[PDB]
């Protein structure tokens, strides 16, 4: 089978240059072309350039020609993609693609590799309750949650009650906010009668910063 | 470079029923008797994979369901019976010239009866206040379809450019969406209104739906 | 570029017509394309998606020392006379092709 695997994730400041490996096996590398795209988050899709790894040959898309360089190892079979003078919106997930049927150019593709540029540094969020109020019910169904904020890189998980509460839970997205650091919440639907009874606690976790936060949730008096 | 058009943005579908999206090329596509266009899908978290290239021939292992037709600068990708597995986000892509260029995407999402959002306010938390911030947010939970504005009004001005929204993926047992609007404020300008309000238009509400708490 | 032999084929009506493509190929990523001169496209390798009801009498075979292809004919008509060659299809990266000399078929009353 046809295998295209790459390096993992990285982090890296502006300025900062990042080198992604794609090692190919399965198929005589040396014999095509080997494509390079990107996709930043929610975003389409975007050709980087391509190299034949016969003879190093290579075509660069006009947008990438002043900082990607394209290269290939022919002893390990790897092609590697160089982005120098990274910047923000250089954040996306980087792939590689082997051509096929003599006219795909991105028929085998690899796993992808996310590169996040941020100037930002390593930190735990801050977590807040979403208190349930006569402003967050309806019927006989209150929702509350927590609001995890201020922190950076993703991820972060979020549990409710240790894992005994998954029913009507929505763990939002993380957004990026100005300041550079993200912030997400979690919302749970759960029966009004049991607001004054059921303990409700979200249990945080952000493992690049070794941070674990349990926030007990209840109505404010 | 060759700009590809897809539409409809998004196909809202049932499976078993029959999806038809449309890829036009600013200029042809064709060479030497063939048709260049390319058609891919990608689930979130992986790469896309390649269906169909020379815009009729498909790829390995690729379902019979799935075909593509056009030539020149207009191409479609049919299914003739959507499985659970094809609702995904399909991209058409040209290799008659570099730069190999992608189209837009369209999303094939899973058709459901209306369902109107049920709102929710909350207030900033008196922790969060003392550290100098005031977040409110506003919970629009299992509504269909997509499509739904939120609005915040403070003291009744309508805000703009301090709130971000983010929005679930649809939900895999009842095929829901739900939204969260945050809205950030520094402790200062929280404190220099009293009504916070959170307005919601959905097509499932035939009057738009306003939360609101007065602070303090 | 592929070369496409014989250069003249003269067969009866109704009788098969065969050339030989030969294309030197470096990878799996290649189309061969059988072409007619009005150029029209009568038939590849690998083959196109079949349709149900849709059969055709140009066919593109790959012969066994992977080099050689045969190009095959089958009930030849007054109007299958003509020039004829075959193209390898392949990405430059852009879709380039690199044609074969061009061939001619004759085909005959009886």
């Amino acid at each position: 089978q046809v295998q295209l695997v790459q390096s993992g994730a990285e982090v890296k400041k502006p300025g900062a240059s990042v080198k992604v490996s794609c090692k190919a096996s399965g198929y005589s590398f040396t014999s095509y072309w080997m494509n390079w795209v990107r996709q930043a988050p929610g975003q389409g899709l975007e050709w980087i350039g391509v190299i034949h790894p016969s003879d190093s040959e290579t075509w660069l898309d006009q947008k990438f020609k002043d900082r990607v360089t394209i290269t290939v190892d022919k002893s390990t079979s790897t092609a590697y993609m160089e982005l120098s003078s990274l910047r923000s919106e250089d954040t996306a997930v980087y792939y590689c693609a082997r051509e096929h049927y003599g006219t795909s150019p991105f028929a085998y593709w690899g796993q992808g590799t996310l590169v996040t540029v941020s100037s930002a540094s390593t930190k735990g969020p801050s977590v807040f309750p979403l208190a349930p109020s006569s402003k967050s019910t309806s019927g006989g169904t209150a929702a509350l949650g927590c609001l995890v904020k201020d922190y950076f890189p993703e991820p972060v998980t979020v549990s409710w009650n240790s894992g005994a509460l998954t029913s009507g839970v929505h763990t939002f997205p993380a957004v990026l906010q100005s300041s550079g650091l993200y912030s997400l919440s979690s919302v749970v639907t759960v029966p009004s009668s049991s607001l004054g009874t059921q303990t409700y606690i979200c249990n945080v976790n952000h493992k690049p910063s070794n941070t674990k936060v349990d926030k007990k949730v209840e109505p404010k008096s | 470079e060759i700009v590809l058009t897809q539409s409809p943005a998004t196909l809202s579908l049932s499976p078993g029923e029959r999806a038809t999206l449309s890829c036009r090329a600013s200029e042809s596509v064709d060479n030497y008797g063939m048709s260049f266009m390319n058609w891919f899908q990608q689930k979130p978290g992986q790469p896309p994979k390649l269906l169909i290239h020379a815009a009729s021939n498909q790829g390995s292992g690729v379902p019979s369901r799935f075909s593509g037709s056009g030539s020149g600068t207009d191409f479609t990708l049919t299914i003739s019976s959507l499985e659970p597995e094809d609702f995904a986000v399909y991209f058409c892509q040209q290799s008659k010239e570099v730069p190999y260029t992608f189209g837009g995407g369209t999303k094939v999402e899973i058709k459901r009866t209306v369902a109107a959002p049920s709102v929710f306010i909350f207030p900033p938390s008196d922790e969060q206040l003392k550290s100098g911030t005031a977040s409110v947010v506003c919970l629009l939970n299992n509504f269909y379809p997509r499509e739904a504005k939120v609005q915040w009004k403070v003291d009744n001005a309508l805000q703009s450019g301090n709130s971000q929204e983010s929005v679930t993926e649809q939900d895999s047992k009842d095929s829901t969406y739900s939204l969260s609007s945050t809205l950030t404020l520094s402790k200062a300008d929280y404190e220099k209104h009293k009504v916070y309000a959170c307005e919601v238009t959905h097509q499932g509400l035939s009057s738009p739906v306003t939360k609101s708490f007065n602070r303090g | 570029p592929p070369t496409f032999s014989p250069a003249l084929l003269v067969v009866t009506e109704g009788d098969n017509a065969t050339f030989t493509c030969s294309f030197s190929n470096t990878s799996e990523s290649f189309v061969l394309n059988w072409y007619r001169m009005s150029t029209d496209k009568l038939a590849a390798f690998p083959e196109d998606r079949s349709q149900p009801g849709q059969d055709s009498r140009f066919r593109v075979t790959q012969l066994p020392n992977g080099r050689d292809f045969h190009m095959s004919v089958v009930r030849a008509r007054r109007n299958d006379s003509g020039t004829y060659l075959c193209g390898a299809i392949s990405l430059a990266p852009k879709a380039q092709i690199k044609e074969s000399l061009r061939a001619e078929l004759r085909v005959t009353e009886r």
